[PDB]
């Protein structure tokens, strides 16, 4: 089942790494 | 971990639990009761009940942590309380439903009838169930009548007014003394004004109201009431009440003070202990009195424990089956890793809850509920 | 009425009450915490409205499911006194866990996100908000881990020395597989209701000209997670139909209205009459080789039937039965070391011994005709449990039709060109609350005759309580019950006809 | 391991609605 | 030089070669995919010019990644012809299943995404490189499932009509235990050297004033991408040690240097020079209650030396001897029913019975002194391993510090206030790279004398092949390869140094 | 799905692959190798590059699918085929190394040196897989010199440069010529100038020696080179190449054409196509000519494929141990599991692969490559 789990993980990783770029990107 | 130190940890465990939980549902209790006996206006009212408003759900929670430690440690004991007194649990379940709903509810309706309604359901709720709990701790001291066939099924031999015997009506005066004293410290605590004044008698009265009971309830134990006597017990054997010998003898409550002078310090602290509080509300320094009244709370709860140190709900009916902390107890296994589950998790949750009340130890006053009059309940 | 079907009526009522309010909240803090997010990190005050105003929404409906619970909580140790007390070694430590560490983040953390928005800064209030939504579904967590061990006992051995039954392994018991898939699969279902319920609010906004900025916001953020958490949802369920199937086959019969073994390719009903006088279907609509497909992965696996079980548990009451009689002779004191060799074997059918017990006034002797009536009471009434599933999977098959058309007008970005759209987002709002409640009765009555599965039966699980002192909790609670809804649908109205304009 | 995967998920459905907020907001 | 370690010798170039452009797809695929769905959803071209510098890169390494896959893909016919024809029907699925799909969509969409810049819109650009992501990510999944059931063969049974082993069940091919760790281990390792290729990179160009907008950014984006796939590579690298234990036991004894079974509270080595000519370990520090405790997940489990296990092969090595002796009887056509009955016992130890073949040359008599060389020879060299291991979880560990580090710094929005963080970020380049192909060379080299896990010895899995042959193959690959390793390194230098304001 | 069924399925299927790889491939590798012979400029050689350079990577890869194809449905012939041309496999794979790198790196540096490397390079790799290939089909043809021991391993008894005999040259020959052909189609499909013209000689060109190599080597098919007979074989039996009987005929070839006359199509439609699409490149209709080459691939192979339907890669010194269709296959699960994942997949990716040609359709003018000069390689 660890491939649902990275499948979901790695979307995961993505996503949160675009909203921190979204949030960081005027403090910059 | 030995399997009787395992099993004494619980019980000091527990003991903790409940001094914790009354500690803080006695504040809020205590505030639910002053509200009509202080707060004489409706923006008293609302003073009065956004001094809690914040953390009362992390004081309730208490409750809940209280009843599903009984129900893992002790389910026996979980068990034949909870089926004893039916109508109590009944009752004190009736009284919590209003004090979630009251808090949130009132402040949503213009209408004087709305809020003079949920206000009583509120009062209801913090005057009930210290009484009961009161009533039911008293017939604890005096004996369930229950018993336990020879397969360990429970059944009950009494009924609900059987329990209000004088000595269980002390013990819930004597409770709801606590925590009314316990409020009006906390309103000491916060409140500034009428409201404080009038907090600080309400404060006097139930110091002197809880120190008399106290009183009153030591010498009918030692001169009234007969106690029960743990012959014999396995500490590290099988949880099986049927296993014992018990008999019961007049004074024998006071057993466990004589044996261990060390032990009566509980008890004369929780009898001093509202001497202090009262000493300290008067001279202007509300936070010494609060750790009096938390002392007062703990003295009093573990002096309760010391004297019922080897019976817990001891059966009156049947000597025998009257279950104790040895017994009514679970496996090693499931004790054991309860135990680090709540060393783990207990800490943070003090050191959150902790973080909790500094981040909201503003005082509520007028001006402050003026200004958030639009949120604030 | 009888004394255990009165206590059996009350926790029936009290259970679905609590649950009327818990997926709400589940939902409902989740898409807080989204409104939260985004007002952090896009900086827009629009998002603080939205999260304030449906937050008043969100301690409406919480200050009841915290009255509730208490109720549900205590009801294990007045109601159910034999039971606690037979299983409670196994079955206090999730209820302790999650008091002692849910219950309590979610507790302390939701007065102080009510309460903290002008002293904590945004960041922290965001903190606050994550905490309070993961303390709530760690909750559901333990909760439902709890009803997966009642579900699928593991870990657990009868002690003759104590008289019931002690944990073994933790580990197991925590990651038992019915516990972990019912779990996630109640979750997703609240977080369908909670979007639902934003979808159906801020639709009904969009009808008039009321509201646009808020209504538009919050309508897509609930057609979003709504899709989501239905994918998520229907495979949960399907994932739970799997565990239930190899684990409970007689809820599996149940529910698919299963009496007579059948080959591999099984016809899955979707209509049926499963009457029990006759042990038989009614007017079946049959779709051939889907159940079987479904229920065991691949084919040439029968799915047993409520007769075979019933045949087979046969031999279960005979050795029940023989385990009774040793138990109680064990527990009368008579050490005998035959006695003592022999209960170690057939040791786990104690259960048809009670069941036994309760369909056989003599123990010693038993007739033909008391091992038929147990056998019939073995299986739970066929025709609700069905109804119930069938109910539960076509509501769900709505909710996905319904949000995967919300998703695909919110993508677009004309959610409002079509009324019909708006107008099916409010008539859906019922249909959460109807599947789940559907799905937890179905849950929960497909064990009937077992307290707990296999090992002890919930007639002989009550306390011991007269029919007046039963009779007067339950009319007691039911009038609050009654009062507080009324009282908390009224106010639910009253604000989400007030608008977030208002505040 | 659900629990585990619960986790992931739950977080990826709230990443994924906040980026969907954060582009569509403009557009509406 | 022999001719099985010159093949060996050449695989194991090929393959270090070829993973040395592998993870930094893996990992910069995503990235330029998180690039452009900022790119969409903020709208600023800055994340435009971002991914194209980046893809530029991308594209460089992508060429050669390409170039030494089709070498390692005829090296299976090439070199281990045996290898193929007996376990072809069982691992010709994940190698045929991978191009088919997952090479099909990155080979494509890989083009379609350098050179659909201009004629495809935002979104159809974005939803090709979420298609390479997934394509690239895939081809890794099948040829690491392909590993993984090598390293644990799952349905398989050996077949006398076909004289191979033939597929059982491809359910269980797929899910086996071990591909799924491994796999998402190898995926996240390969997201930690992208991550940290961006950094180092970003870091560079921060030390100078050359570039602070692109710089910060791909900082960021590195930064957090690092840590999430830092945290979840060393939890799958804890997960495959434990299925390495649980499966594996001579990998595991190997990998910790334990030569003889120690109570519970193993202590496990972080210091040792296993050497083979005394099965002991020398000067070695020992962590008491360490080893046991990660292994087994709990205490009481103990692990087993290498002495233990050949004095347990030994009579596998015996039944190996049997095997063999009825299965080349079964070959010459000698159809006995008594040596049909016979072989379908002891029909699983046929790898042992290889190695028996190996080590002694007369099958039918074997002496004392070959069953101990078989037994020497059925153990890996444990130094290497060992320290393979050791350098792959230190620079693990260093990873998981440097990244930690980088993510505070970039939260606090503070990244080039700290000279020594750059520095730090750039000195950690080779890290991943040096654990990556560390790990990969002790997953390799722990299972040395088989080529199947306890079915097929690499030494008789060889194919029939002359020295020179081989040698000029090996000259040919190795010359062609520091050639293009030489070009690749040059234009990746020349545009890091040049970037992303020359384009 | 029957035994023997399946694996004349999955002999279809690979047939279809290999078309297909020829296909694509073959107008790569005629764009590689026109090249030079067009391409007189630095600039003509950039547009003939770019010209495939977006589609090349999903062309190759069909030479991966055909390897692994073969690795799954025939290892024994795979292992075979790649153990007994070590040489010639080493031999493709160090052409095909250059492809990659010449497409992406020969743009990136100014010096003509460079440039002129990579192209040389590209050349090699675009001219040696073809030429090899069809050595290797031409002595599969011819009869490969190895056998296989009483167990199932395979032993090799030849050299390298026994595999340079005269008529695997010819087959190598005719195998450039038709990816010539498809490449001078194809850049008559996209280069619009010169470039079309010289393009549309090289066709021509390559029509006229393909059907000329085609001829000859059908002549020496029919008279030069004896057959194999397959006298009996279990269709549905186990994959044992042992147990077979077959002896070696003079123009056994023929037989499948003669014993069915409808299967004459093939080698007349494979050598009738290239005149077909010359007369529509003169026609001015580069869309028919590429249906027709097309097709001249699918018929030459095919033809190539039923002139060895029921051996694949026979041993020319052990008449036994000859790999056929019938053997030298998985088994029947893993064969089954195989073709549904084909069946599934396989449309799929022609319908995206043709979706990336359609939105790739743009024609290669020399104004289009100074436009985006930077970016296009
Ligand atoms: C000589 O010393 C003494 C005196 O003179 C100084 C006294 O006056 C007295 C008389 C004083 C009393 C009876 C006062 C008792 C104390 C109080 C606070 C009044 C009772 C009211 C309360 C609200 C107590 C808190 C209890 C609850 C919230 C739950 C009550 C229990 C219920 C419903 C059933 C479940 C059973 C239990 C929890 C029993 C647990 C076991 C125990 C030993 C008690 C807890 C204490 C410990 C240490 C574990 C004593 C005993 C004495 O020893
Ligand atoms: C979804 C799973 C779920 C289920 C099946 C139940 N609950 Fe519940 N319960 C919740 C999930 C939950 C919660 C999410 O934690 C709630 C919802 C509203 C709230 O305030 O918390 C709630 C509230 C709640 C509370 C009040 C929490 C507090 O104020 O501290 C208690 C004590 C319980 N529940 C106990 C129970 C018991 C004993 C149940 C079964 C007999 C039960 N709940 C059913
Ligand atoms: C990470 C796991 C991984 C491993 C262990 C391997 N590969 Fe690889 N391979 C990739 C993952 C990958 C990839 C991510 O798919 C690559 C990296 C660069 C690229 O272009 O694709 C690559 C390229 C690549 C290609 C070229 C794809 C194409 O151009 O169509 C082939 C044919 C193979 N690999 C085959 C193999 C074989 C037969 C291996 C083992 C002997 C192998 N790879 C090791
Ligand atoms: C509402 C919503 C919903 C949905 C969508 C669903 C979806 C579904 N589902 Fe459900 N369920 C439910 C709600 C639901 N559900 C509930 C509430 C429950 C209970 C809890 C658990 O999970 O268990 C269930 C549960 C369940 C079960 C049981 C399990 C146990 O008991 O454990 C079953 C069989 C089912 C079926 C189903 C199916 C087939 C589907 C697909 C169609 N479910
Ligand atoms: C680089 C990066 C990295 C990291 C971080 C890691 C982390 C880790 N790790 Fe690792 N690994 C690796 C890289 C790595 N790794 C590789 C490459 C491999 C091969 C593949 C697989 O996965 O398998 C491994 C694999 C592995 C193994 C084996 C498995 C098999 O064979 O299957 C082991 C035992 C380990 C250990 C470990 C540990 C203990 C840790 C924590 C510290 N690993």
């Amino acid at each position: 089942m660890w491939y649902l789990l990275w499948f979901v993980g790695i979307l995961l990783m993505c996503s949160l790494s675009t909203l921190v770029l979204v949030w960081l990107d005027p403090r910059l | 971990f030995d399997y009787e130190t395992l099993r004494f940890i619980w019980w000091l465990l527990i003991g903790v639990i409940l001094v914790v939980f009354m500690i803080s549902d006695g504040f809020d209790m205590g505030i639910g009761c002053l509200l009509p006996l202080v707060a004489r206006n409706d923006d008293e009212r609302r003073i009065v009940i956004n001094s809690v408003g914040a953390h009362w759900e992390g004081n309730q929670v208490w409750l809940i942590l209280a009843g599903g430690a009984l129900f893992a440690a002790w389910p026996r004991v979980y068990a034949a309380a909870f089926s004893g007194f039916y109508v109590a649990m009944i009752l004190v379940l009736c009284s919590l439903f209003f004090r979630p709903l009251a808090f949130d509810y009132r402040g949503k309706i213009a209408d004087a009838r709305w809020r003079k309604m949920w206000d009583a359901g509120l009062v209801i709720g913090s005057l009930v169930p210290p009484v009961v709990f009161g009533i039911a701790f008293g017939n604890l001291l005096l004996g369930v009548p229950f018993a336990f066939t020879p397969q360990l099924r429970v059944e009950y031999l009494g009924s609900f007014w059987q329990l209000l015997t004088p000595f269980p009506l002390l013990c819930g005066l004597l409770s709801l003394g606590m925590v009314i004293l316990q409020g009006g410290v906390w309103l000491q605590l916060k409140t500034v004004g009428v409201i404080h004044l009038r907090s600080q008698l309400a404060t006097k009265r139930a110091a002197l109201l809880v120190m008399l009971c106290f009183l009153l309830a030591g010498y009918w134990l030692w001169v009234g009431i007969d106690g029960f006597v743990l012959l014999a017990q396995d500490a590290n054997g099988p949880s099986n009440p049927l296993m014992k010998l018990v008999a019961v003898l007049p004074g024998a409550w006071m057993n466990n003070f004589v044996e261990s002078p060390v032990l009566w310090i509980f008890p004369l602290l929780g009898f001093f202990c509202p001497l202090l509080t009262v000493m300290a509300i008067y001279r202007g320094r509300p936070g010494w009195g609060f750790l009096m009244a938390s002392l007062m709370q703990f003295g009093v709860i573990f002096t309760a424990g010391i004297t019922l140190f080897p019976f817990v709900m001891p059966s009156s009916v049947s000597p025998i089956s009257s279950l104790t902390l040895w017994d009514s107890t679970s496996s090693q296994l499931t004790l054991s890793i309860m135990l680090v589950i709540v060393l783990i998790f207990l800490p943070i949750v003090l050191l959150y809850t902790l973080w909790s009340y500094y981040k909201m130890w503003g005082r509520m006053t007028t001006e402050t509920l003026r200004r958030n009059e639009n949120e604030l309940y | 009425w009888d004394v255990i079907d009165l206590s059996r009526w009350q926790f029936a009522l009290t259970a679905l009450y609590h649950f009327l309010f818990v997926p709400l909240t589940l939902g409902l803090i989740f898409l807080l915490a989204i409104m939260e997010t985004i007002y952090v990190v896009t900086g827009k005050t629009i998002y603080r409205d939205m999260t304030r105003f449906w937050g008043k929404l969100f301690g409406i409906n919480f200050a009841l499911g915290v009255a509730t619970g208490l109720t549900m909580e205590f009801q294990f140790g007045t109601n159910w006194s034999f039971y606690s007390n037979y299983v409670g070694d196994i079955f206090g430590a999730p209820l302790a866990m999650e008091a002692l560490m849910a219950f309590f983040l979610e507790s302390t953390f939701v007065g102080l996100f009510f309460f903290g928005w002008q002293r904590l800064n945004k960041y922290q209030h965001l903190l606050v908000t994550w905490l309070v939504a993961f303390g709530s579904n760690l909750s559901a967590l333990w909760i439902l881990n709890a009803n997966g061990w009642m579900q699928y006992p593991t870990g657990a051995h009868f002690d003759i020395d104590t008289l019931r039954m002690e944990m073994t392994s933790f580990s197991e018991l925590v990651f038992n597989p019915v516990s972990q898939v019912k779990f996630v699969h109640t979750v997703m279902a609240g977080y369908v209701t909670g979007a639902m319920f934003i979808m159906a609010i801020s639709a009904w906004y969009l009808l008039r000209g009321r509201e646009r900025n808020v209504a538009l916001r919050s309508f897509a953020i609930g057609s979003v997670f709504g899709t989501l958490a239905i994918i998520g949802t229907l495979q949960l369920g399907d994932s739970s139909a799997y565990e239930v199937a190899q684990v409970q086959p007689v809820k599996l019969a149940a529910m698919e209205g299963e009496w007579q073994t059948e080959p591999a390719p099984a016809p899955f009903h979707v209509v049926a009459w499963p009457e029990q006088d006759q042990e038989r279907n009614a007017f079946a609509l049959k779709i051939p080789a889907l159940l079987g497909i479904l229920a065991t992965h691949s084919l040439d696996k029968p799915v047993p039937g409520l007769k075979n079980l019933m045949a087979e548990t046969y031999p279960r009451l005979q050795r029940g039965r023989m385990a009774w009689l040793l138990m109680q002779e064990i527990s009368q004191g008579n050490r005998e070391p035959h006695v003592l060799q022999a209960f170690r074997g057939l040791e786990g059918d104690l259960g048809y011994g009670m069941l036994l017990s309760r369909y056989a006034p003599d123990m010693n002797h038993v007739t033909a005709a008391q091992y038929q009536a147990a056998m019939r009471g073995a299986i739970p009434q066929v025709a609700p449990v069905f109804w119930s599933f069938r109910i539960m999977v076509g509501c769900g098959s709505l909710l996905l039709l319904v949000m995967l058309i919300a998703l695909v007008q919110t993508l677009r970005g004309k959610i409002d060109q079509h009324r019909w759209v708006l107008k099916m987002a409010l008539w859906s709002l019922p249909l959460p609350w109807i599947a789940i409640e559907a799905g937890w009765f179905m849950t929960e009555f497909g064990r009937q005759p077992w307290a707990i599965q296999d090992i002890l039966p919930t007639y002989s699980a009550h306390s011991a309580l007269t029919t007046g002192q039963l009779a007067f909790s339950l009319i007691m609670i039911v009038g609050l019950y009654t009062l507080f809804l009324i009282a908390e649908v009224y106010l639910m109205q009253k604000y989400a006809r007030l608008g977030p304009s208002a505040m």
